[PDB]
């Protein structure tokens, strides 16, 4: 059931560093570069040069997104407009509503005004291409209504405040708890899926050359000076809870432990794993 | 009483002091290095480094004007006392014979005045020549700085803003400073055995260098004592941007168990096991009975 996301833009648009980012099998999502293809595809991810002038590239994304909501007209269209760390938020803003503007205009006067187009300022140095990522996949996932109840009992019955699943690959989240989503919570925990895994790649990987970083027994309890704990546990091959709860929380860390492993099973019988 | 070191950063304008003084100890990351503007003569800056070492980091501002000078009215303040001369080369510089020039003025003021002086080059920028070409680039550089160092050793070291490389050049620069550095290899590899561990890394609490390690058995990634440092750095000022100090950090898979703390008030430890019949328990209660003993040399 791997949600299949394309990715599309003129040369330059920045495509090949956005797969490097965030990818560089081994994904909960299925992710490529570019009337066959777009039969069985969730989403299409329109890149544009914000840099750069981008009339040429408004073009080419009319005819894109055109040509493919013929093919499966139920596909997701995805517009990041990109590189936004080379401007300043005056610059950001007249783009952002100049693109959608024209792309919006454009799109009336083919009498495709049925066809979604959404929106996101992402960049390669800044977390907005996998808050723009986690966004796009989310939408793909027919059972998030599942997920997102089993996160909600597992948390209030736990004393955990915040609780993530990840993508261990990507750092993209598939489903968070009900509650309101600090986008800073969210990079600090991508940060510390990347401190997990790269000393997971040094320490632990067999006494011979190889295995693999990160396992069934995967684990890491990250403390910071205000007494808030990071709590990372292996749900399954792809995909991790990250847990953002208070010292004193943890101190049941019992009662979280054995409730997790119900989430666990939990989360197995969701993806028939 | 605690030994000042004087280190002077030297190079042409714009091939990376700032930037690489403001990563190590001043809690950058290498995008805010563009914001740097070009320094005006001399920024001192002194490190508290274990608190028996301070570093008197002499930033020299890089312009023809600021070097003449250094060479010229100012030749004793700059070249007397000094215990490590880092200089700085922009890989991507277009004048080399003039690079060479201002780099063997510096060692002639420096043989005059602290012939004793470690010498450090730095071959910087290396995020901008292609991969496949780094080492061989390097290598060429290298092998002219050690000619053209005349009756000095230097030792070189090819860094990035952009990677672990960094972290091994000025870990390497710090150890050759610290006080009674073998001292303390010594002690922690007491501390390793006793707590039976596969390695021990320590860290300056405030650079994340690394000052001391222990092994056993030789592992594959040599080079993994700066990307840890790089590593744990980048997360510890994700953790004060995002939300509140690092503290302490337990990682684990099938294979290995890792901990890091805090150990004494200059500095953090790593340890990692290969999971035998050791309890967390027994492991937790060595690495703090061991804080009062470490305390002490400080
Ligand atoms: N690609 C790349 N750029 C770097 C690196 N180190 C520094 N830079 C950039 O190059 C410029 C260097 O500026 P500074 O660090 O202020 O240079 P400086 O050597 O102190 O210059 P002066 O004060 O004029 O002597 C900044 O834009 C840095 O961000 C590096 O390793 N790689
Ligand atoms: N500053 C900045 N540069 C970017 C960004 N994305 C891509 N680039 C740069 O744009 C250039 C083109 O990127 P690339 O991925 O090769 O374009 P592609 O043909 O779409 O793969 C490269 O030099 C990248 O470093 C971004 O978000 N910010
Ligand atoms: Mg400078």
């Amino acid at each position: 059931s791997k949600p299949r996301i394309l990715l599309m833009g003129l040369r330059r648009s920045g495509k090949s560093s956005i797969q490097k980012v965030v990818f560089h099998n081994s994904s909960f999502v299925n992710f490529q570069i570019w009337e066959m293809i777009f039969r069985g595809t969730g989403a299409l991810i329109y890149v544009i040069d914000a840099q750069d002038d981008y009339m040429e590239a408004l073009t080419r994304l009319h005819i894109t997104v055109s040509k493919a909501y013929k093919v499966n007209p139920d596909m997701n269209f995805e517009v990041f407009i990109h590189k936004v760390d080379g401007l300043s938020d005056d610059h950001k803003i007249e783009t952002q509503r100049d693109i959608h503007q024209r792309a919006n205009d454009d799109l009336a006067d083919a009498g495709l005004e049925k066809l979604h187009l959404s929106f996101y300022l992402t960049s390669i140095y800044d977390h907005s291409i996998f808050e723009a990522f986690s966004k796009v996949v989310q939408k793909l996932i027919p059972q998030l209504p599942t997920l997102e109840n089993l996160l909600n009992i597992f948390i209030s019955n736990s004393g955990i405040e915040k609780a993530f699943l990840f993508d261990v690959v990507s750092k993209i989240y598939i489903a968070t708890d009900s509650s309101p989503v600090d986008m800073q919570s969210y990079e600090l925990c991508c940060d510390m899926i990347d401190v997990v895994i790269d000393v997971s790649c040094i320490y632990g990987l067999k006494e011979d050359g190889s295995g693999s970083a990160y396992d069934k027994e995967s684990m890491a309890i990250i403390k910071l000076n205000n007494t808030t704990v990071l709590y990372l546990k292996e749900v399954t091959k792809f995909l991790a809870l990250v847990c953002i709860l208070r010292e004193e929380s943890f101190e049941r860390k019992g009662l979280i432990d054995y409730n997790f492993h119900c989430f666990r099973k939990a989360i197995h019988e969701v993806f028939e794993v | 009483t605690a030994m000042k070191k004087k280190v002077l950063l030297m190079g042409k304008s714009g091939s990376g002091k700032t930037s690489m003084r403001s990563i190590i100890f001043a809690n950058y990351i290498a995008r805010d290095t563009r914001r740097l503007g070009a320094t005006i003569d001399v920024e001192h800056s002194h490190v508290r480094f274990l608190g028996n070492l301070v570093l008197n980091l002499w930033d020299c501002g890089g312009l023809d004007t600021f070097m003449e000078n250094y060479f010229t009215s100012q030749r004793d303040n700059i070249f007397r006392n000094v215990e490590v001369l880092i200089y700085v080369f922009d890989v991507e510089s277009r004048e080399l014979e003039k690079d060479m020039h201002y780099y063997q003025s510096c060692l002639e003021a420096i043989l005059q005045n602290s012939p004793d002086a470690k010498i450090f080059c730095l071959v910087h920028k290396m995020d901008l020549v292609q991969e496949d070409q780094r080492d061989l680039i390097f290598k060429e550089r290298e092998e002219d700085l050690r000619r053209l160092s005349r009756p000095l050793e230097c030792a070189c070291f090819r860094t990035s803003i952009w990677d672990e490389t960094l972290y091994k050049a000025w870990s390497s620069i710090v150890y050759q400073l610290i006080p009674n550095v073998q001292q303390l290899e010594m002690n922690l590899r007491n501390f390793a055995q006793i707590i039976e561990a596969d390695e021990v890394l320590l860290f300056e609490r405030a650079t994340f260098l690394v000052i001391s390690h222990y092994q056993c058995k030789e592992q594959r990634d040599v080079h993994r004592f700066e990307k840890i440092s790089n590593i744990i750095k980048q997360f510890k000022l994700s953790c004060s941007k995002l939300a509140a100090s690092f503290q302490s950090m337990e990682v684990r898979n099938s294979n290995f168990a890792a901990f890091i703390d805090i150990f004494t008030s200059n500095t953090y430890v790593m340890v990692v096991m290969s999971d035998p019949s050791i309890p967390s328990a027994a492991t937790l209660i060595n690495i703090r009975n061991a804080r009062k003993h470490f305390e002490k040399l400080e």
